[PDB]
This record gives structure tokens, sequence and C-alpha cells, in this order.
């Protein structure tokens, strides 16, 4: 523990004096209440290379955007959208430019006198070409960007009058970047454009056919079909999926949502809002569960199954003996090469703490962990799964990463791409837990065999031993 | 050139004393050019004898940028030679001015407007600075004399003290200066009572005071400037005062802003 | 099911037909999709002249667009100065995009920091962030320079970047004498092009403005090369070995090709190579500078004529033969060294390459895009080829960049079927290239997309694509080629030949119909 | 009928409706063709496993070959030297093949002369024919040195070039003091690199036998590099470049890299380049001489050790990381000269690129052929990588090359399923990727008919070809890569890794299908 402390004041010496103190409340030493440890959520220091996102991307590029049917408009000038066009592997099925539209790029294209003049009538014209030449699109979205939020474009009125005018579903998101501190604030206000604009169009309905085995997955965004690999289990257990969120989802999944019976909510941080406002309206229970690797995947299946009746139970108990095999023989395979091996983490706000179960059955122990953008109740989840005398770091620079990474010196790093030929460039393997290398899926057995394969490819990689020139 | 800069409260008369101060310059030997800083363009419209209805940022719309905005398309003379331009915007409620009037200055310094023969560039600012772009006039290479048009009414005051804190970062990151206070009346108790006092408070002076005179109005409904209305009336010979004044300004000191408790004891000291 | 032996990444587990049935049951049960009948009408009606003439009315909405914005064009002119930060005085999910795009492409390390303003200093402004972001900045990364550019927020609301500066200089929270060069990058006019033109003539602007009473034109004996917005590193490398074997002294300013082909040996390099401060401020005494992409330098071009007073040539992008020649003869005349015979034998063999590939090269049609310089250099070089270009799209182009290039097309008799639109983007481009079949299209990784449609047409619809441009995300290390010089030709040139041949190949593989000319010599 | 707006080569025209008709009453009148299901049959079943120990069972029969014969290979050793004629003493028809094979593989000019012998001359010798070949070669073709190799015929024969050439000299057909190395070439034993080993023998056994009395070793302080058959121009200028970059003298002996790559610039030139007599003279003096190909070079290194007292390093190919580093160690020990900081950069980048491209070469099945050097060093080089080598075939290799490759395959756990095999053919290669499927093949062009039988058996079947080796036919200018070194290890993995994203991304371009793995970012 005093050796963590003392590198955490190591580090910490080289910034000015409010940069200092700001600084020292985010990094702690784990001991198995984070608010008395660690505080989290708080503006970013100036000049220091943070990772964090804005709240646009927390909004068009996590929630809205993995939507399929949906058409999304990045309104504003020309940057956003490009640097967010397909930079997210949220799989889907359609056909893209039909009636599916999650890689496209559709944006406003703001000019100088847009800004000067507003763009409400530009935003009621593009709104008109849209409907003119992408005629099977399902809804829309208008995604603000930052100059929208500043000279206060009314942006509600014209999705108001277009959705009278056309009768289609558009969805003002006040989504522009400087909101917030980070992309939290951006899953909060897609979170309430939802709740607000089309969880409850169906409300009046009573068509849809409800069986007791309704389950919706919740903040699944399908990462390398990610949702897929679990999808499957839930239905091998008897359970009907009704919605996904939001990955390969459709206006009608969510708009479906509010009639199921349990809500299987995966991402807590960027879904608990909209979980405990169905909850609260429409009496639907909500609970968590974590799909990765074998042991959380048993324990997770077991939970699902015990809110419904024996049926699901057996069938659940059925679903585990099928696959034990697959696993056991994943393990057997590609834990001796990896036993023993630490690994570092900094993801953004939910997979610093789910991966954990996954690495350990691999018999790989995680010496530091951290969030991007996760809030206080995240680090209390995260306590209890790390181990004792730990890392843990809220928000970290370039710098205290790098510090801590040549101090510790672990086998396995995984974070963003903004990191990891950093980290490759000084020897120490590294794997993309954002868009998994462009691998996956990882969720379920059958991710577990991705995630044992690609640890073992990456760690025990014959690059890592050449880096030094024989001659020197 | 003296490039200068008429800040003040809104409605407190900026336009109509620039006008008028700009055209007794007029007829004085000197040449002088009158840029405005609000979206409602009128600040050109007693020189122009009548409103432009032809602005840097319509004209840019119309054309697509400001690229392709030749100079001579909105730069236009008047009375005296006096040269105007007028930079316009969107109408209330909508757009962002701020930014019309960063990129109109732009523009105004790269197509050569300013490298004349000519004495002052009176920029004229709108009463209610609320972005950084309405500050232009005052940033490096800039106009460097400031003259805050206030009336001894307790509210102009207040305006000028919290222009004088804006300016301050402007003044201390660079060479633009207050030059002076500029007094108009509303026929209140003050006109030395509080202008003095605070012009001294502020480290400055009042440079020169025109009081309510109802000959201006008529004049501003005539399209006319007072001088070029009535030439012999005692309006235009406080505005020939005041030119004379604003030729022979030395006093540029840096604004000292005071803080609300002086502004409260003062309005009761006098 | 996973197979210990042969485990499956998302293609092709997805294929299984327990995931097959998923899918199925998901779309039939809760998707509400349209009928399949009713996409393909859709498909096929996208492909149909009639939609295209409805797509190129639109005055209103973009999709795919071909540029991005000026702050990401400021950052790398930044990274080519040595031990200098980019600053991006404005929001942080920006530079997060901006270091986000530049290691897809690079995937190198970028480093570049924001001052992480929020609805509060968006409010009251960011010269407090100014001051504080610039003393963290300097205190962590410790760099000899730190380079400004803006977000759009800053630019919206007129934060006054000279001031803040001087401020923070003022009040003690960096040293007056550290260099702080700044731009103002407003995203809402010109592209990331634009970005870098302006970042440039605010560092020469710092550096050179205050200090010319001692300078003397071509005291230093040396040129002034301006790459501009340049992601290819063989660029800058064969600017420089063409000089070299010259004899001719330069001065590459805003050189980034160490900082962003760092060797990995243990240590991470954030500052590596550059353009030296004692460079920038020694630029005005050269005999010359020289713009290697004059279609986006015009502010860079206008500062050097008004205040160095260089007479900046009037030189095209040394891309292709015949401008590389028009450069290198420039040159000799700037400097008055003649032309190295290793210079004429690599010429030599550029023409030998083309009259052994004409052949294959003659005829072919197609559609390409990019950055203006860029594609006007791809244009001539295809025109000396015996190419068509047909469809020549630039988004972030002007009018008079589009006359040159008709004027360049009107000049060749493989220039009569060639149309150059400005201000269209992608799906333009896919609705020309559905209508007016080319061979193949040229541009970034975002052509793909396009690609796909037309195999969605049908395999005789296809339109290959190669990848020539920024940015490169689906393939690894393109960004180490090479564009410009004779080099730069013949690896043009190379790729051509070898995709025409490599889809021929394609096309006649099929046993007993078309292998009949699936010949062993091409 | 032809559209004389769109005017269609043999592919597609042959496609047109009157063609099939055509064809289709040809075949089903006079071609007494198999019915189209017994040709189904018997291709499946060269598919299958049983075919393959038929095939493997083969002792006379060899099908489609992996070598060509010795003269070409003392052809192309003789290029490489200053004004040097290749004189083949034997028929006609081995140099027009000779030069046809060399001309489509470099798309360039070779110089070769034959002697013409013919049935008479089989009967009586070819003494004549020798006397009056070079008594016109000398005076046609003015070369500085004429260099003699031989056809089957002459070797059958037992033709005595020794004794012709000086019967010419005495009876005034050639000068005397003219240089006439020969070297005996008989085709049916060893391959092309076998008699590139002989020819050099030849040529350093004339200039360096009779006067090695006035020889001191290391004398002029340089290193003799000898590169063998070698048809990558880019191998000899990286070699070049290394070394120079060290700077360390070097002597490379056969250099051909200029005569292969002449500059078209309205002249022809049958001379450019080349090692000059004097350096062939003084190559005794130099401290060491370094065999780049060990393996075809063993003549070349009994006469280096036994005559000239050079104790050449036992050096592998510097293919890869490793040997490279091997190598420049061992020129750093010979010459003093310590390895500069420019061959470490490209060292750290050669690593950077391993560790960016290594998540998608690990793992991947690849056979591949060519001669011994070159494929040991490709295996070492993917074992490197991650790559997993399947089947190592080598047609002119020899049981101790096996058993060297066996040994570095042990030494990695990548090596497991490799299985080397010599003096088999593409028939058995054919066999290999049909039972046990590699992931691509790295080879000559003839492989391509492997891919399309392949593609035949379906697409999930086919096994797509990387062209790196001796010949290239189909595709332009890739003689002009690079092999060896770091440069060569960069292009390489560039190479592969590209091939391994064009094939994901033509796996996965099917709309609705396969589409949702069609990432922009890979
Ligand atoms: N000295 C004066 N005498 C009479 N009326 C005046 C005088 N100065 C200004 N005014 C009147 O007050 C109004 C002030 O409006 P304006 O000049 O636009 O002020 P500002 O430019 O500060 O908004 C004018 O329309 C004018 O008629
Ligand atoms: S939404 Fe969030 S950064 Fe919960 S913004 Fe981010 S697809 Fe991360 S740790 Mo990219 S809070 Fe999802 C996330 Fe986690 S984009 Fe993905 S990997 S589980
Ligand atoms: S927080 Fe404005 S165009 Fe978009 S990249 Fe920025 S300069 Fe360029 Fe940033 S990403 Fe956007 S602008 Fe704001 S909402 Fe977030
Ligand atoms: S004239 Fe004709 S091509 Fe010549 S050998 Fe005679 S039949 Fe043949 Fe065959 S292998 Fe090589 S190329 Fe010769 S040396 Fe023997
Ligand atoms: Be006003
Ligand atoms: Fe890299
Ligand atoms: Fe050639
Ligand atoms: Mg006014």
């Amino acid at each position: 523990r005093e050796e963590v402390e003392s590198l955490i004041q190591e580090v910490l010496e080289v910034y000015p004096e409010k940069a200092r103190k700001d600084r020292n409340k985010h990094l702690a030493v784990n001991d198995p209440q984070s608010k008395k440890c660690i505080i989290s959520n708080k503006k970013s220091q100036p000049g220091l290379m943070t990772i964090r996102g804005c709240a646009y991307a927390g909004s068009k590029g996590v929630v809205w955007g993995p939507i399929k049917d949906m058409i999304h408009i990045s309104h504003g000038p020309v940057g956003c959208g490009q640097y967010s066009r397909a930079g997210r592997r949220n799989y889907y099925i359609g056909t893209t430019g039909v009636n599916a539209f999650v890689t496209m790029n559709f944006t406003s294209d703001f000019q100088e006198k847009d800004i000067v003049f507003g763009g409400d009538k530009k935003l009621a014209k593009l709104i008109d070409e849209v409907e003119t030449l992408f005629p099977l699109n399902k809804g829309i979205s208008v995604q603000s960007e930052c100059p929208i939020g500043l000279i206060g474009d009314d942006i509600e009125s014209v999705s108001k009058v277009k959705g009278a005018e056309l009768s289609k579903t558009i969805v003002p998101v006040r989504c522009e970047g400087f909101r917030g501190v980070s992309q939290s604030l951006g899953h909060h206000i897609a979170n309430d454009a939802v709740r607000d604009w089309v969880l409850g169009k169906r409300d009046e309905d009573t068509t849809f056919a409800s069986t007791p085995y309704d389950v919706a997955i919740i903040g699944d965004y399908n990462i390398g079909g990610d949702a897929w690999s679990s999808r499957i289990l839930l239905e091998e257990m008897g359970l009907r999926c009704v919605a996904q969120w939001s990955g390969d989802g459709s206006i009608s999944e969510i708009e479906l949502t509010p009639k199921v019976k349990l809500n299987l909510v995966h991402c807590y941080r960027s879904m608990n809002y909209i979980s405990r406002h169905m909850e609260e309206k429409y009496g639907i229970p909500w609970m968590e569960y974590n799909f990765f690797g074998p042991t959380k995947t048993i324990e997770s299946l077991r939970a699902i199954a015990a809110k419904f009746d024996e049926s699901i139970q057996k069938k659940c108990e059925e679903v585990i003996a099928k696959y034990k095999p697959e696993w056991e023989a994943v393990v057997a395979k590609y834990r001796p090469r990896l036993e023993g091996k630490r690994v570092m983490l900094y993801i953004g706000g939910l997979r610093p703490r789910h991966v954990i179960g996954a690495y350990e059955d691999l018999g790989m122990e995680v010496v530091g962990t951290g969030y991007e953008f996760a809030h206080n109740d995240d680090y209390d989840r995260t306590m209890k799964e790390m181990g004792d005398s730990t890392l843990l770091y809220d928000d970290v620079t370039g710098y205290e990463f790098e510090e801590f990474v040549k101090r510790i010196k672990p086998d396995l790093i995984g974070s963003g791409i903004k990191e990891k030929f950093i980290f490759q460039k000084m020897g120490i393997p590294f794997r993309e837990m954002h868009s998994w290398d462009y691998s996956g899926p990882y969720h379920g057995f059958d991710g577990f065999a991705i995630f044992a394969r690609d640890m073992d490819m990456t760690l025990n990689n014959p690059c890592w031993k050449k880096l030094q020139a024989p001659w020197e | 050139m003296r490039q200068c800069a008429i800040y003040g409260k809104g409605g407190i008369g900026k336009s109509t004393t620039t006008q008028n101060l700009v055209a007794a310059l007029a007829e004085m030997g000197k040449k002088v050019m009158i840029v405005g800083c609000d979206p409602k363009a009128d600040s050109t419209r007693l020189i122009l004898h009548s409103k432009a209805q032809n602005t840097i940022m319509e004209m840019a719309a119309e054309a697509g940028t400001v690229e392709d905005l030749e100079l001579e398309d909105v730069l236009k003379a008047g009375y005296g030679g006096v040269k105007c331009v007028e930079s316009g915007g969107p109408e209330p409620g909508v757009g962002c001015a701020g930014r019309g009037v960063i990129t109109a200055i732009n523009f105004l310094e790269e197509e050569g407007a300013y490298e004349d023969d000519l004495d002052f560039v009176f920029y004229d600012v709108l009463g209610d600075v609320v972005c950084g772009g309405f500050a232009m006039p005052i940033r490096e290479n800039k106009a460097q004399e400031i003259y805050i048009v206030c009336s001894g009414e307790m509210m102009a005051m207040y305006a000028a003290n919290n222009i004088s804190k804006g300016i301050v970062k402007y003044a201390n990151s660079g060479s633009v200066r207050l030059g002076g206070l500029i007094c108009n009346s509303r026929n209140t108790d003050r006109e030395d009572e509080l202008i003095i006092a605070l012009a001294n408070k502020l480290g400055t002076q009042m440079i020169h005071f025109v009081p309510r005179d109802n000959v201006v109005q008529r004049a501003e409904i005539r399209r006319m400037t007072v001088i070029e209305y009535d030439p012999k009336a005692k309006q235009a010979d406080e505005y020939r005062a005041l030119a004379r004044k604003v030729v022979d300004n030395k006093l540029l000191v840096i604004p000292n802003p005071i803080t609300m408790d002086e502004l409260e004891e003062l309005l009761m000291e006098f | 099911s996973q197979q210990v032996d042969k485990i499956k990444a998302s293609y092709p587990l997805f294929l299984d037909q327990d995931y097959k049935d998923m899918l199925a049951k998901k779309r039939d049960g809760f998707e509400e999709k349209y009928p399949q009948d009713k996409i393909d009408e859709v498909f096929q009606w996208t492909t149909t002249k009639e939609y295209q003439e409805l797509n190129f009315q639109r005055e209103a909405l973009t999709v795919n667009p071909a540029k991005a914005c000026q702050p990401l064009g400021a950052v790398l002119c930044a990274l080519g100065f040595e031990k200098t930060m980019p600053y991006v005085h404005g929001s942080q999910g920006c530079v997060a995009y901006f270091r986000s795009y530049f290691n897809r492409h690079f995937r190198e390390p970028v480093s570049c920091v924001s001052d992480s303003m929020t609805e509060d200093a968006a409010v009251f402004g960011g010269q407090q962030n100014m001051k504080d972001g610039l003393q963290n900045c300097k205190a962590t990364y410790k760099p000899d320079m730190i380079a400004v550019s803006t977000t759009c927020m800053a630019e919206v609301i007129g934060d006054d970047l000279n001031a803040f500066i001087n401020n923070s200089k003022k009040e003690g929270f960096i040293p007056d004498e550290f260099p702080v060069p700044f731009a103002h990058t407003p995203s809402f006019v010109g592209s990331h092009v634009t970005g870098w033109d302006n970042m440039f003539e605010g560092i020469a602007r710092y550096f050179t403005l205050k200090s010319m009473d001692d300078k003397v034109v071509g005291s230093n004996k040396k040129i002034n090369i301006v790459p501009g917005f340049e992601t290819y590193l063989g660029n800058f490398r064969v600017i420089k070995r063409m000089l070299s074997e010259m004899g001719v002294g330069y001065s590459l300013l805003s050189d980034p090709e160490e900082v962003l082909d760092t060797p990995a040996d243990g240590q991470f390099r954030m500052y590596a190579g550059g353009t030296t401060q004692e460079e920038m401020k020694d630029a005005p005494n050269a005999l010359n500078t020289v713009l290697l992409q004059p279609w986006h330098l015009e502010k860079t071009k206008k500062f050097v004529e008004g205040t160095w007073k260089h007479e900046v040539p009037k030189l095209n992008i040394p891309m292709g033969l015949d401008w590389t020649d028009e450069f290198l003869m420039k040159v000799s005349e700037i400097s008055g060294q003649p032309i190295p015979a290793s210079l004429t034998k690599e010429r030599g063999r550029l023409v030998d390459m083309m009259t052994d590939s004409h052949t294959w090269l003659h005829g072919k049609r197609f559609a390409l895009w990019g950055d203006p310089d860029f594609v006007m250099g791809l244009v001539k070089f295809l025109l000396e080829l015996g190419c068509e270009p047909v469809h020549i799209l630039c988004h972030n182009g002007n009018k008079r960049w589009k006359k040159a290039v008709d004027a360049i097309l009107a000049a060749s008799p493989y220039g009569k079927n060639a149309t150059v639109y400005i201000g269209k983007d992608l799906w333009h481009l896919r609705s020309l290239v559905f209508t007016d079949k080319p061979d193949f299209m040229i541009g970034n990784s975002y052509g793909k997309f396009i690609q796909r449609d037309t195999l969605h047409k049908g395999k005789e619809f296809e339109v290959p694509l190669i990848r020539i441009g920024f940015p490169i995300f689906d393939r690894h290390h393109l960004h180490r080629s090479t564009t410009l010089g004779y080099e730069g030709a013949m690896q043009i040139l190379t790729t051509l030949v070898n995709s025409i041949l490599e889809r021929l190949d394609e096309e006649t593989r099929g046993m007993q119909a078309t292998d009949y000319n699936h010949d062993l010599v091409r």
C-alpha cells in the first residue's frame, strides 16, 4: 500500500499547485462508500491530455447511433460527424442507404452564414431532403453540436413542426459538446430524449401479445456482435428478448420495451436513468447482468432464471450443462499460457469492472483499473471486485498513466486507441478495450473463447521480445 | 490615423453623438470613416442620408463568403466626404451577431480599408456588449481610443462602470486606452454631480458635455446631422466644441473600475 | 458454439444456423422491418438517374462528406515543429476526436491538449482556462513551444486568443519569452487544409513579423519549402531527398515526419525532429519560398510575399512527370544548381514504366476525390498515362480551383468525358458511379462503402476502390507511401496497373467460363 | 459483333451469345468431349486425399516444376559484370527461351548470344562454332568481356570450353588478353542457382587463380559481397545502401541492377554498370567475403576459402529481423565500423510495424515455394511474425537444406505444423493446398493456376496467391521491390497484412449477409 501512495505522490509532484490538489483527489489505493476514497464526475484540468469525450460523443456515438432504422443528423459543422462516422463497432443487420443508416454521416455542414443568421430554416429543409432521399427511414434524431447550443437554435420547434407535417418521429437532442465534463451527460441527455419522444408512443396500444417470459436487454450496444452473443443464451433459456438497446436496435423495439416483464441492464452508467424511469412508471423490474467470462455468465444466468418459474431454471441448468465442456476446453487450452499475468485497465464507465471475472477465469490478476467518466456508484461497485492494495485512477492523464505503467510494469494494458501505440512503444502488450481490437465478440461463452485467444496472441506475441537491438 | 471606439449604455445616443461629431470633424479638414457594431445597422443613416440596406453580412450571404465580397460594394461617401460602412447581421432573436462583427472587421482588415489617408476611424458599438465579438474594436491593432458615452442617470453610469470592467482585460493585454467620458443629458440633477465624480473615480475626465437639445431629434427626423440641418445653432456649436476636444485629447489612462458599493455611496454623495 | 481448435470471430461465427435463426426471430418479431421486396425496389431506385437528379438538388443536407474541420489541420501543422505542443483552445471531445482520427490513420501516438471549456467557460469566457491550461501544459509536458488553435465554441463567442495569451504572460502563468503562436481556426469556414494554412501563418507571423529590420533576401542561401497538409511521410522524405541530391540548401517548415514515425525501442518519444525555432526566425533570409500545395496555402502566400518579400513561384504540386520537372527546373533556377544525373535517370525510369504499362492503363475510367492539390495532381498524372478521369470530386474545392482543373482537362484529349464537382459529397459520387460507371475509384477509406453498394447492384456493376488519400483506416502502413515526385509517380503507376491486372485476373478465374483469358503473362 | 464506342477484347467478347452458341455447337459436334458430370467427378477426385498419396508416389513424372536450368543462372550472373556478354555455347533455342523469360520478368531487354550449334556441330563438335561465335560477338557487340556457359547438348558431347577458347586465342579469332571466362553449366544437374554459382566460380577463378602471389588479405580494407541468383533489384540497392550507411567499403561482385533497370531516354544501352574487372582482380585483397545466399554458393565458398584464404562467415540470408541484425553485427565485426543510429532507427521502425500488425498476422497459415535461401528467409520472417508456415516447398533443395529449415522450425512454437518438401513440384503443392488448406500461398506467377483450381472447388476453398519470388509475369514492376534487410521485411509485412485485409474485406462485402463485419477501421 505504501509503495502505491509513494508512486502517487511522486507522479503528482509534477503538476502545478492547483492541478496537484485537484489530481490528488482522483487517485486512490483500493480498500475492498467510494466518496471517502475517490471523487469522480468532475471537470478535467486544462492542458493535461484527458481521454474523455463530449456529450455529443456520448449521445450520438453511444446511444442514438446504434439505432439502425433511424437517421441521425449531426447538426452543426462537419468535423464531429466525420470523426465519429463508423468509428464505433455497434454491429447491426440492414441494407445501408435503404433501411439502415448506422455507418452513414448525415450533417447540416454549417457555414458562417448559418452561424450568423441561424440554421432552423436549413434544418427544416434538411429534414425535407432526408425524407425525399431516404424514404424507408423510420425516424430522425437531431444531435446538436456546440454552436447549436451557443446560438440558441430552436430545434425543438422544428422537430415538432416537421414531425406533425410528415408524420414521423423527430427527436431533438441537446447534446452540445461543452455541456457536462464527459460523455456521461451525453448518455443522460440521450436517455431523457428517448423518454420524452420515443418510449411512450405505444402507451395506449394493447395490440402486442405479451408472455410471462418477456425480457429486454438494456444498454448493450452490440460491439463486435456482443449483444447477439448474449441474446442467444437468453433465448436458449426460454426467455423472449423483445428489445435491444441500442446495438442492432430498432425504434419499434424501444417502443415495445414498456411491455416486457424484466429489464436486464448491462451498462448501468449509460442506461440506468431509463431503467429507473421504466421501473417507476410502468412497474417493470430491472437488474444488472454480467456475461464476461464463464463464472459471471453462469451466475448471471442463474440470477436471471431465479426471477421466473421453474421451467426457466431447468432450461438454464440445461444451458449451463451444454456449454460447460466448451469453456472448460478453452480454459484448459489457454490458461497455462496466461496464469500469473498482470493487467492494467483504463476504459470508459462500465468495462473496467465487468471484464475482471473473465481475466480471473484465465488465472490473471488486475493490479490497476480506472474510469474515464464513471460516477461514485461505479466505484462503489468496483471496490469489491478489485484486489487489496491495488490502484484506482479517475480521469487519468497521459503523464500519470505513463508514469504509473512505468513503475508498476504490468504484463498487459487494456485501454483505448489514444494510448495503444503509446504503450506499444514502451514494450508492453496492449489490447483495445473499446473496439475489442477489431475482434470479438467477448460476451457469453462464445465470446470467452475469442477473449482467451486474443489475450494469448497479444501477451505471448514474439514481437515484444525484439525491442532491443542486439548491439545495444 | 486615430482609430477610436464609441462605447456606452444602449440608447444613450452613441450614433447620434458619433455622427454629429464626425460631421463636425468633417468640414473641419479631416477625413473619417464610421464602422458600426450592432446588427440593427443604422449608425451611418445621418451621414448616408438614408438607411443602408447594404451591409457586409447580407452581401456576404448573397455572394456566399466574405472572400467574394469586394470592398467598393459596402463603402460609401456622405456629408463632408465621410466614408461609411455598415456591416449588419440577423434580425432579433436569431443567429449570432457577434460572429458577424468578427467576420466584418476581419474583412475590413483583409480588404484594404483602413490604409487610406483618413484621420479617424470611428467604431460605434451597441450598448449590450454581450460577447467577445462585440469587443473586436478594442482588440490589438484595432481602435486605440475609447470614449464611453453616458448620461447623468444612474443606470448609464452603472453601464459605464461595467464597460470599464470589461475593457480592463483588453487594456492590460494591449494598448487601447480610455480617452474620456462623453456626457449626454437626460435633464437630471447630475451634470457634474456624478459625472466628474465617476470620471475622477475612473481616473478619467469628462470630455465636454452635450445637453438635451431638442434640435437633435428634429434633425434626426430630417435624416440630418445638426450642423447640416441648422449649421448656425447652439447644438452645432456644441458639436464643433466636442470635435475640438476629440482633436486634442491626450488623457489616455487605463480605466480603474470602482466597485458597486462605491457607486451606491456616490449616488447619495451627490 | 465454439471449437477450441478453430475459434471464429464475429465473421464467420454469426453465420452459424443458431445465430441465423436468432436473427430471423428477432427481425420477424420485434423489428418491424419493411418487406424485402420493398428494400430491393428502393435500392434499385437509389441507383437510377432520377435519384441522381433528386440527390443533386440538395442545398441543405450533406451525406458522407469528404473533409474535416480546421483544428485538425492546425494540429497537424503544429506537430511539424520541434518540441511543440498542439493546444486547442476549446472543448475536449474535439481533441479526443482529432487524436482518434490521427491514430487510426498513422497508427502512431499523437500529442494534443485542450483547455476543456465547460458551459461556465462558454458563458464567461476561457481566459482562466487559457491561463491554467498553458501553465499545466508547460509544467507537465515541457514543450519549447505551444501552438494554439481553436474549436468552434471559442470562435463563436469571440475568445481573444492574443489577449488571453498576453494576460497569461503578464500574470506570471508562463514566461514572457516562451513562444506561444496562435491562429483562429473556425470550423464553420473551410476545411482542415484551411486550418493548416492558418496555423502556419500564425507561427510564421509570431516568429517573423516584428524582427524584419535585419533580414535580407538570399543571405542564408536556402529555399523555404512549405509542404501543407500532408499525410504521406514519403512525400516529406522524397522532397528532402530530391533537394539533397540536387545540392540545394533548404528549410522544410513544419516537418512532422519524425514525430509520426518514431521507432519502437522500449521508450516513448513524445517529440521527435520537427522544424526548429531558429529555422523559423531565419526563414525571411532565404532566396525564395516554394509552396508545395498552393491551393490551400493562400494566407501563407500572402504573408510571405507581403512581409518576407519573397517572389513565390507559381508552381503546381510536384506530382506526376511534367509538374515534377517544372518543380525541379524552378528550384534549379532559384538556387543555380543543375539537375543531377540521378534525377534524370529516375525520370527516365519512370518513363520506362509508363511505356511498359500504357497498354493496360490506356482508356481506363476513374472517379477520384480528396484535397484540391492532391486531386489536381492525380488528374494530371492520369492524363499523362492515357487514362480518363471521369468524376473529379473535391468537397473543399472552390471555383478558381475548378476553373484551373477545367483548363488542365481541356488541354488533353483524355479529359473530354471529365466533370469536376465542388461542394459535392460521397453520396453524390455514389450516384455518379452508379449512373456513369467508371472502372475504378481513387480515394480514402470512405469509398469502400460505395464499392459495397455497387457490388450489391451486381458483380458487373462493381467499382473497385484504390486507396490513395486521407484518411486510410482499413489498410496498414499505407501512410508510409509516396505521392510526390518521380518516386510517388512510380508508386501510383504500379498501384494502378496492378489493380487493373488484379481485377482482370478476378474476372477470368472462372473455370471453363472465362479462364480462356487467364493468361500467365500480362 | 462490336460496338465502335465500346470495343471488347477477347474477354468478354467471347461471352457473347453468338460465340457461346458457336462454341457449344463445335464442342457438341466434333470435340467428343466427356460428359460434364464425369469432369466434375474427376476434378473432385483430384482435390481428394487419395489423389494426394497417388501424386506423392511419383518417381518419373514431373508436373509443373518450380525451377529452371543452369544456363539461365549463368546468363544472369554474367549480366552482373561490366560490359559482359553472356555467350551460351550450344543451341539457339535455349538462348531465345532465356531471353524471353528474363524480358517477361524484368520488362527490360536482355543481352545473350549463342553459337547456334546444329546437328553437324553436334556430331563434329562446337570448336569452329566457338571460334566464329567469339569473333562475331566481339566484332558486332564490342563487349569488354565474354562470359561463356553451356547448353545440355554441349555438355553431353563433352565439348572442352578451355581447349576451344585457347585454340580460338591461338589462331587469332580473339586477342590473347581478352578475358573469356567459362563455366560448365549442365542443365541436367542442379537448377538455375547452381548455374549462377558455377558461372561466378568460373569468373573468379579466371581473374584470381594465377595471380595469388601478390595478394594479402585485408590490404584494401573492403568486404566482398556475393549476392547469388537474385531477381529483385531492390535487394542489390538495399545491400549497397546499408553498407554505405555503415561507412563500410564493399565490392558487390556480379551487380546487374543497372543493366536490368536502364532508363528510357530515346537511346538503347546494351551495357550499364556492373562489376569491373579491376574489382574482381582486387577481390582476394578484401578482409572477407560474405555470401548473401550461402545455400547455392557452395563452389564459390570453396574457392574463396581455399584460394583467397578468406574466413567466410557462417551467415544466413539477411532476411527478417534476426538475420539482418546478425548480418550487420558480422559486418561491424569484420570491418570495425559501429552500426549507425540510422540502422537502429530503421530496425525499431520495423519492430513498430510488426507490433502494429501482429493482431492480423497471428496464426495465419501459408504455403510457400521458391529458391532455398529465399524460402528459408521467408520461413524465418514468418515465424518472427507469429504466422504458421504449413507447406514449405523447394524444388531445387537438398537434404542438408531441409535439415537446416527443420531445425529453424523446431526452434519456434509456430513451426509445429510445418512440413518441408524437397524435390516436389506445384502439382504436389496443389494437392497439399486442397487437403491441408492454408490461408494464403506465397510464390511466383505459376501459383495462380493453383488458386483458380481452388476457386473451382468453391469460394470457401480458395487460397489467394501472394506474388513473391521469381518469375512474376502477371504483374508489373514487382522486380523493383525489396526482400532483404529492414526495407524488404517492411515491404513483405505490408504486403502480407494488406493481402489479409483485402481478403477479409472481400469476404464481408455482402449486403445484409456478411457486411456487419465490413468495418471502416481495421
Ligand atoms: N443631444 C441630444 N438632444 C436631443 N436628443 C438626443 C440627443 N442625443 C441623442 N438624442 C436622441 O436620443 C436617441 C438616442 O438614440 P441613439 O443615438 O441610437 O443612441 P445609441 O446609439 O446609444 O443607441 C436619438 O434617436 C436622438 O433622437
Ligand atoms: S456505453 Fe460507454 S468508452 Fe457503457 S461511452 Fe463508451 S459500448 Fe466504453 S467502457 Mo467506448 S460506459 Fe459502452 C462504453 Fe462503456 S463507447 Fe463503449 S467501450 S459499456
Ligand atoms: S466538443 Fe467544432 S466541428 Fe466537431 S470537432 Fe470540436 S472544432 Fe471540429 Fe467537439 S466533438 Fe463537436 S465541436 Fe463540440 S460537439 Fe463534441
Ligand atoms: S534448343 Fe530447344 S530449348 Fe534449347 S535445350 Fe534444345 S530443345 Fe531445349 Fe532445354 S534444358 Fe536448358 S533450355 Fe537448353 S540448356 Fe537443355
Ligand atoms: Be444602441
Ligand atoms: Fe506505428
Ligand atoms: Fe522496363
Ligand atoms: Mg446605435
